[PDB]
């Protein structure tokens, strides 16, 4: 009756409109900006060509053929579009994988993945995902014809069917492209999504918290107090001697760099500091009992202050340490924003003070939160994808399998809604990006 | 009478 056709105009055209408008879009703020193209963003613009290139040139011969119950269009297209239709989905599930990977190894082992977030490494494999895509789904344009029908009264039509030599050809193509577009693409993932989530789930600890409030400078720079330091907050001398800040360095490290630390051996110098830090509080007979008695976020907290200001300078707060072993902790926190060193570093003092009080990270809970928001909506992107292609690569192998069946019980409107869901995958990555940054504003 | 469908 009327309604199927008119359901089905209005349907495709704005998701046509949809995935133009915001394909368009992420493609122009990332060519634009260079300060976005990030190693992820490479593959999100790989990933939004894929999806422009699915809509334009291939959605509207799968929308206006259906219409008409005739392919007017010549045989080549029919090779042409399946080639693109194949290796969009391709390219867009392997350049999911890659951000799984790249995330991986930016977040799990930030140690030895340098080969992998270097910018060069990126082109080469979304070169390679775009290069074996189209050698892999070669057997489209080449296994494509017209198939002749008849439609009322001798009225001859054609249509555009995938067609393999034997059935057998046919069901270990469509097993082929589920094992290794789908189920090899989705295992891969959830190993990958899942260890990642286990450590964002361990949260800011002690380590990233001082490397929050030092931060890392190469060469021997000038801190609060005047004196030489170097790397991370590691005090050189305080004496008054520009050659001794030299030879101390040199001395703990194995070469003269001439204040030229390179970023690994900073770090085994800053573990050997909290070292030094945490076994100072064990030989105090002042600190070490309101240690032991302390919270693990709170206790973080008491060695960040004998990192900055050493074992005796922080032994010294007995007011302040009696109010933590006290458990009164609102009392400590206006107790300890009244020192000197409070005064000398304010904003360092009051992020140390605020874990004091409420015992969370909430002071330095930041740019694991802005991992956390990317993380989330990288999973879901990836799950709005599979719930789009499965209906359709799962009836692709009931019709290897059982042809007719397939083919009786899903040919007129339902496979018309099955492909149309495969499609709203294009433009629903856009919507996604819009709604993570004040999107929700509008009403 | 279309019967079928197109790859993809």
């Amino acid at each position: 009756k009327e309604w199927q056709p008119a359901v089905q105009i209005l349907l495709y055209s704005l998701i046509f409109l949809l995935s133009v408008l915001g394909n368009t879009l992420v493609i122009t703020v990332l060519i634009r900006n260079k300060r976005m193209r990030t190693v992820t963003n490479i593959f999100l613009l790989s990933l939004a060509v894929s999806d422009l290139m699915l809509c334009l040139f291939c959605m509207p011969f799968n929308l206006i053929p259906n219409l008409l119950k005739d392919f007017i269009f010549g045989s080549a297209v029919c090779k042409t579009t399946t080639y693109f239709m194949g290796t969009s989905v391709s390219v867009s599930t392997w350049n999911l994988v890659a951000i799984s990977l790249e995330r991986y190894g930016a977040i799990c082992k930030p140690l030895q993945s340098r080969v992998w977030q270097t910018k060069s490494h990126a082109l080469k494999v979304i070169a390679a995902t775009w290069c074996l895509s189209f050698t892999i789904m070669t057997p489209y344009p080449i296994y494509s014809n017209l198939v002749p029908f008849t439609k009322n009264n001798n009225q001859t039509a054609n249509m555009c069917r995938f067609l393999l030599p034997n059935d057998v050809m046919q069901q270990s193509w469509h097993t082929f492209l589920l094992l290794i577009l789908f189920l090899i693409p989705g295992i891969v993932m959830m190993v990958a999504y899942g260890l990642i989530s286990l450590e964002l789930y361990q949260g800011i600890n002690i380590f990233e918290m001082l490397r929050i409030d030092e931060g890392l400078r190469l060469k021997i720079y000038k801190d609060t107090e005047g004196y030489y330091t170097i790397g991370i907050g590691h005090l050189l001398t305080k004496s008054p001697s520009l050659n001794a800040a030299k030879s101390e360095l040199d001395k703990a490290i194995g070469r003269n760099t001439n204040g030229v630390i390179t970023k690994d051996e900073a770090e085994k110098l800053f573990n050997q500091d909290v070292d030094a830090a945490v076994r100072g509080i064990l030989r105090n007979a002042k600190l070490k009992p309101v240690y032991d008695s302390l919270d693990a976020v709170r206790r973080a907290a008491l060695i960040n202050m004998v990192f900055q200001m050493g074992e005796t300078g922080v032994a010294g707060f007995t007011n302040s340490l009696r109010m933590l072993q006290q458990k009164r902790w609102d009392e400590a926190a206006v107790n300890l924003a009244k020192s000197r060193w409070y005064n000398q570093t304010p904003n360092r003092a009051k992020r140390v003070i605020t874990t004091f009080r409420t015992g969370t990270w909430d002071a330095y809970a930041a740019n694991l939160m802005a991992k956390k928001r990317v993380i989330r909506m990288l999973i879901v992107i990836v799950v709005l994808f599979f719930l789009c292609w499965m209906p359709i690569f799962s009836a692709n192998a009931w019709r290897a399998y059982d042809t007719a069946s397939a083919e009786r019980r899903l040919s007129g409107t339902p496979i018309s809604f099955i492909l149309l869901l495969s499609y709203t995958s294009s433009c629903v990555n856009p919507i996604i990006y819009c709604f993570m940054n004040k999107r929700f504003r509008l009403g | 009478d279309f019967l079928g469908w197109l790859x993809f």
